[PDB]
């Protein structure tokens, strides 16, 4: 009756390692084989947590009691060495290190006299720990490019380190502690109005004798006055006296004035150059949060006291035929895919598909015939490509893929640069090991995949052969391409008076039409995804010379060039040579996959070098590290840019380290990023040692959560938590998890752990809630305790991006004068699904609000409870502002959410703060990843709960002015973002690199088009949004302010 | 109006996704021809160009409600199966490589012990021949005891490695077996997926989905 008695007969109810190989956490007591110089083994029993100093010191006592003692030197003549889990022979110089922390593979220690006269140099260990792969792993890479990268990139490192010791010690201090400054000194109109006519009360602190006692000095100075001005005013007030005349004050100010700089009380930030106070980020937060800034007068020679020297040393490792001469078309010999995993049952026949590419194809795509199908597959064809060898553009690439049979289906793919990094057309035999097809890719060929072979051996190795021209064929010089252009253009001037397909060339001459000059700028403003027709392409390409008037057209123009015509391409290289520079936000487009050319990308880097500020760089750093993947060659201008900014400003450096290090698991970038990270680590200065303490911290937490998630599952939180605390007590953890800098923001130091507050959260993933003491001198003035969540299970980098996107949305809105406080809490991926999330204290899930306001007998939860709970928290004039905040926050998060189309959101992932700000967490899938199963969804659906709060407290909340205000915010926000839709496209476009399933190819990003309504006009877009907002709510939004 | 290929961007590219030669058709333009993806800025003009090429104009294939729920639950079942097996694939890829590194480590470890039993031979049998009579059976046993550890230990390590190597092959077998099935699922994933969109196309001429 239930199941028509149908029986399902089939149905039946029945990670990297840590401290030693195959075991997460070495036993508290353990036996280690000590291999001595005299050939004797002595097995020492000794504790997990014991140093090598202790182990050595004991070993040479216990050795005496074994034969051949007199054949051992003093213990001090020796250094331990063993095989590690990365499988190299590591020498153990830092004998303070603990037996558990050595990453030992087998528990044994060989005794030796130290090999290298340069012990200094064998602290490459520090580098490959930071990197998470030993440096020696690079020295035995055969590949010239790699070696060449390594030697050539030191050019950049040297130049960086030069910029640093320029005005030592100030510039060193300037490196380490770069000023944290908002973009523009101009203040928004709503921030100003919080100042009673341009002035902030500030509080400067001082420390006297014995250095324990502290002293307030509450100034009221102009917002735009600078650190040096502020430092004077403090020292004035500090040292006025009845014993000092007026003129005698000035003279004691002037000696004192610049022996000090301004710290921020409670965190390692400083105000170290000529900047409006307002412009430092700390100040402008205080203004918005209604807070009185607390700075500290810090004595330069106590600050410069703490800064080291960088200590940079150079590493140990310190006739041709022009392409266009080649009179032939391209042909490539396929040979034999040696390995394949196919059922001869299920699959009929298999072939190799092929194509040449520049992001898009420059010839008809082709295959070889359906041969030796499945069983032992081989074809010995010459594929013949209809493009002449001189019309290959610099950046050209073969893209191939073995396939199955309209039963068309990919098996294994791989791409090859037709030119090597030395400009040399590829000729001879190649071994190309292939990549598996990703999730979302059903397509046959995959050209936005990685250029290069898989390093993995046991993979479909499709080998092949490239036509040979008796000589190393090279790509022509610029001198040569410049002349070909000049001749191609002097050639154009005298053509047959009429030319058909008039698309080719002008026919208007030095007088182009005015109706046309209007069609061009209307193209120029259309977003990067609004695909451009063949008419428009040709039309753009013809007027290319007028296009220099509208520089921002460039992205479109470049996608109109026929890259398979060296005539066109050569000409386009001369436009680009001295094309007018463009805005960094617009030039970023040109470093995505759609622009693989080295001159184009070179241009974009020149834009950034000029216009892109260390502020804006570090906002978009995630997109610039991602976009490195689409650079053909290791060594390039973009890499040289970033690496130099990294070594110039330690706040960039920090994230640049972690973003690279984050993705080291991913073999599509391990080589590239590892190599770059080597450079950074070799030249970044003492921060390496700081970074290594963060790196060692995270590994310990990684191992801790690894054991919780396996074997310690199916135990009560009780049992786990007792294990957690037990473990965190052991010395190795105390050592490792206390004296360091938050990766979330290294300006915050993390002191001792308070284990009282350290706990496992309730989630299945066993995320850790960690709490640290703020060991700042003025800790109390900022926060005495600092807590962040470590999460072993989830891929944080989707969230990382939306939090970025929000942050940017906030800035757009506010810096256009319209206050919509968002809360883009800190997030950071540091590994394969490993990360850190900034805790926001005094915030609760709406669910919590409702369980804490739910009445005795179960019944149902009350809509007002949120409001009543909020009222309880904000009483008086304080109430009224808290609603405006909830409203301003609820508006921004409504629009951001809807545009991004994030996961549906409900009581257990919306959060309200005591002070009344709403903010979202756990975004999950962003560009509507779950639609795969024209939904144009509203993820933030405002129930009564929210509406009640929005209109100060009422029944039928749809009909209050308060709500009409709220909507009007939602519309003015919606549109302001719409006007910067180019950026948002481009931010998502640059992230196609990373293997996020939610960013697979450009139509993924196309959601943001429909939702922003870019094809329509803005008045329609407004209405589209109201239409969208009305049917999710069922009322309110079509009316117009009655 | 019906006009087959004529519909009248996002869903243009999605209908164009996986099909070479296939096509379909205010103050900006009117009707655009998206020939696979080449956009070209009514029934008169396309009947000419289905017969003839587009080179002479510009130098360089005119393609129930409960069944939607039934074929959607197959597709969504198959996608998990595909998603499951792609982890099993990627995990095994890792686990395998972790073994290979371990095997290198093992080998490298063994070297140090082979080197050690050798190293001891040198200094032990230099100290047998010097003296001989002094501490004769006493010394030489307690040196031979230590040696008989060193070698029988090496023995375990070489067994420890072998055991790993044999596991690597079974792992590699299973690794092959996963890709194999993936490659047989993959074609039939697409046909399920493709028919689901033709079924859902005819209707438009959530609770199921
Ligand atoms: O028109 C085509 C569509 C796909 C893009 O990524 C490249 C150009």
């Amino acid at each position: 009756s239930y199941y028509h008695h149908h029986h399902h007969h089939d149905y039946d109810i029945p990670p990297s390692s840590g401290e030693l190989w195959g075991i997460h956490l070495m036993p508290p007591r353990i036996l280690v084989e000590c291999l001595l110089p005299n050939g004797m083994i002595v097995t020492l029993e000794c504790l997990r947590e014991a140093t090598l100093i202790t182990i050595k010191h004991e070993l040479f006592k216990e050795a005496r009691k074994y034969p051949l003692h007199q054949l051992l030197q003093d213990e001090s003549s020796y250094i331990f060495v063993s095989v590690t889990q990365e499988a190299e022979r590591e020498e153990f110089f830092d004998e303070t290190r603990r037996l558990c922390d050595l990453r030992l593979f087998q528990p044994f220690l060989k005794v030796i006299e130290p090999v290298g006269n340069r012990e200094e140099k064998i602290l490459n260990r520090e580098i490959g720990f930071a990197i998470g792969m030993p440096v020696c792993e690079f020295d035995m890479v055969k590949d010239p490019e790699v070696q060449d990268f390594r030697r050539n990139i030191l050019n950049v490192c040297k130049e960086a380190v030069d910029l640093r010791d320029l005005n030592s010690p100030h510039s060193r201090a300037m490196y380490v502690y770069p000023p944290n400054v908002e973009s523009s000194p101009e203040l928004p109109k709503h921030i100003y109005n919080k100042l009673d006519k341009g002035q902030i009360i500030v509080v400067i602190w001082v420390i006297v004798s014995p250095n324990n006692d502290k002293q307030k000095y509450t100034l009221k100075i102009n917002h735009d006055c600078v650190p040096e001005q502020v430092i004077a005013e403090a020292i004035r007030k500090k040292t006025r006296s009845m014993l000092l005349s007026s003129e005698q004050l000035k003279l004691c100010v002037l000696e004192y004035q610049g022996k000090y700089i301004l710290k921020v009380c409670g965190c390692d930030e400083y105000f170290l150059e000529k900047y409006p106070l307002s412009q430092y980020k700390y100040i402008r937060s205080c203004i918005m949060l209604g807070r009185m800034p607390n700075l500290m007068l810090m004595a330069k020679e106590s600050l410069y006291s703490q800064l080291p020297m960088d200590c940079f040393t150079m590493p140990s490792y310190s006739s041709t035929k022009s392409l266009w001469v080649i009179n032939s078309a391209l042909r490539i010999k396929i040979l034999c895919a040696t390995y394949v995993n196919v059922n001869i049952r299920d699959i009929d026949k298999i072939y190799v598909r092929t194509g040449i590419y520049h992001g898009g194809e420059p010839l008809c795509d082709n295959v070889n015939t359906q041969r030796v199908p499945c069983s032992n597959p081989r074809w010995n064809e010459w594929l013949n490509y209809d493009i002449y060898i001189p019309d290959l553009p610099r950046a050209a690439r073969l893209c191939l893929s073995i396939c199955s049979v309209e039963e068309h289906c990919p098996l294994a793919w791989g791409n090859i640069n037709l030119f090597d990094y030395t400009d040399t057309l590829v000729s001879g035999k190649m071994a190309l090991n292939l990549w598996p097809v990703p999730h979302g890719l059903e397509d046959l060929l995959n050209p936005i995949g990685v250029t290069g072979s898989n390093p993995n051996k046991e993979t479909p190795c499709l080998e092949l052969e490239f036509d040979w021209f008796s000589s190393v064929v090279k790509f022509p010089d610029m001198s040569v391409i410049e002349e070909h252009a000049n001749w191609s253009v002097s050639r154009e001037a005298g053509f047959s008076y009429s030319h058909a397909g008039l698309s080719n060339r002008l026919a208007r001459d030095n007088e182009l039409r005015e109706n046309d000059k209007e069609q061009l700028k209307a193209i120029s403003t259309r977003d990067p995804l609004s695909e451009i027709t063949e008419q428009e392409k040709d039309f753009l390409w013809s007027h290319r010379h007028y296009c220099v008037t509208i520089p921002e057209i460039l992205p479109k123009l470049l996608l109109s060039v026929k890259w398979n015509s060296r005539d066109e391409v050569a000409q386009m290289y001369c436009l680009v040579k001295d094309w007018p520079p463009i805005k960094p936000e617009q030039a970023m487009e040109l470093l995505d996959c759609n622009y693989p050319d080295p001159m184009v990308r070179g241009f974009a880097v020149r834009c950034l070098e000029k216009y892109l500020t260390d502020d804006k760089l570090s906002q978009y750093l995630i997109q610039l590290v991602q976009v490195l993947k689409y650079e053909q060659y290791l060594d390039n201008l973009l890499v040289r840019f970033l690496l130099k900014k990294a070594l110039t400003n330690q706040r960039i450096g920090h994230f640049f380290f972690w973003h690279l290090k984050s993705e080291m698991h991913n073999k599509t970038v391990s080589q590239r990023f590892g190599l770059l990270l080597e450079s950074y680590c070799r030249a970044c200065g003492m921060y390496l040692k700081h970074l290594n303490r963060q790196v060692e911290a995270m590994e310990k937490l990684i191992n801790l959560t690894d054991i919780l998630k396996q074997e310690k599952k199916d135990e009560t939180q009780k049992v786990q938590m007792k294990f957690l605390v037990e473990q965190m007590r052991r010395p190795d953890f105390m050592d490792a998890l206390q004296g360091f800098l938050s990766p979330l923001n290294p300006a915050h130091q993390l002191g001792n752990l308070r284990l009282e507050e350290c706990r496992i959260m309730s989630s299945a993933k066993r995320p850790l809630w960690l709490n640290w003491e703020n060991p700042d001198i003025m800790s109390e003035l900022l926060f005495q305790n600092n807590e962040i969540i470590f999460k072993n299970g989830d891929d944080l980098r989707q969230d990382m991006l939306t939090l970025q996107i929000i942050r940017i949305m906030e800035n757009i809105w506010q810096n256009q004068g319209l206050d919509l406080r968002m809360l883009p809490y800190g997030c950071l991926s540091i590994g394969d699904c490993v990360g850190l999330i900034e805790v926001v204290r005094n915030s609760h899930t709406i669910m919590q609000i409702q369980c804490k306001g739910g009445l005795k007998g179960a019944l149902q939860f009350n809509s007002h409870t949120l409001h009543q709970w909020l009222k309880d928290k904000n009483k008086g004039e304080i109430y009224d502002a808290a609603i405006d905040l909830f409203t301003r926050s609820c508006a921004g998060y409504c629009v951001a959410t809807f545009i991004l189309g994030i996961g549906d959101r409900h009581n257990s992932n919306i959060m309200v703060k005591d002070d009344g700000q709403l903010f979202h967490i756990d975004f999950g899938h962003f560009l509507d990843h779950k639609k795969k199963k024209k939904r144009e969804r509203v993820p933030f659906v405002l129930t009564q709960d929210f509406l009640i709060v929005i209109s100060k407290g009422a029944q039928e909340c749809t009909k209050t002015r308060e709500f009409e205000r709220f909507q009007e915010m939602c519309y003015k926000a919606y549109l302001a973002i719409r006007q910067h839709a180019n950026l948002f496209i481009n931010l998502f476009s640059m992230m196609l690199g990373s293997g996020m399933p939610e960013l697979q190819s450009f139509d993924d990003i196309a959601y943001i088009r429909k939702t922003l309504a870019l094809d329509k006009t803005e008045q329609e877009a407004l209405e589209y949004f109201m239409k969208q907002m009305n049917d999710a709510h069922h009322g309110g939004w079509t009316t117009k302010m009655d | 109006q019906d006009a087959e290929w004529y519909w009248g961007r996002e869903e243009v590219n999605e209908k164009l996704r996986d099909t070479d030669g296939t096509f379909l058709v205010k103050m900006h333009g009117d009707y655009t021809l998206t020939l696979r993806n080449k956009l070209i800025k009514v029934v008169e003009l396309i009947n000419h160009y289905r017969n003839e090429s587009l080179a002479q104009y510009n130098p360089k294939y005119p393609v129930v409600g409960k069944k939607l729920h039934e074929y959607n639950t197959q597709f969504q079942e198959k996608s998990r199966e595909y998603d499951r097996l792609y982890e099993e694939y990627t995990r095994t890829s890792q686990e395998i490589q972790m073994k290979r590194t371990a095997i290198e480590a093992f080998n490298e470890t063994i070297k140090i012990f082979e080197e050690q039993c050798q190293t001891q031979e040198r200094y032990s049998k230099e100290y047998i021949e010097k003296f001989k009579r002094e501490g004769n059976e006493k010394e030489i046993q307690r040196i031979m005891h230590n040696y008989d550890k060193l070698k029988s230990r090496i023995s375990e390590i070489i067994d420890s490695r072998r055991r790993l190597e044999e596991d690597l092959k079974k792992q590699a077998a299973e690794y092959r077996e996963i890709d194999k099935r993936m490659n047989s699922i993959k074609p039939d994933l697409i046909q399920l997926r493709k028919t689901r969109d033709q079924y859902l196309m005819w209707l438009t001429q959530n609770e199921w989905l």
